[PDB]
């Protein structure tokens, strides 16, 4: 319900959007 | 968001700024009669 981990960025160098991903099978491949 | 900007920095502390992942259309403010010099070094204007 908060935000976390991704805490003190000093700077960020890349962002992007997209269209959302997720009795469903969900498969992914990296 | 680079150009127009409330405040400029001094230049004692001069700003650096990111630009990426983005296509960049220099004839808009190539032909712009707004700047009082632009001064390249390296390749011409206009083959940017
Ligand atoms: C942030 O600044 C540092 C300078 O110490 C630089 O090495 C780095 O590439 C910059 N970008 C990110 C995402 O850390």
């Amino acid at each position: 319900s908060e935000f976390r981990v991704y805490s003190s960025a000093n700077n960020c160098t890349f962002e992007y959007v997209s269209q959302p991903f997720l009795k469903n099978l969900r498969e992914f491949v990296f | 968001e680079v150009f127009n900007a409330t405040r400029f920095a001094s230049v004692y502390a001069w700003n650096r700024k990111r630009i990426s992942n983005c296509v960049a259309d220099y004839s808009v403010l190539y032909n712009s009669a707004s700047f009082s010099t632009f001064k390249c070094y390296g390749v011409s204007p206009t083959k940017l």
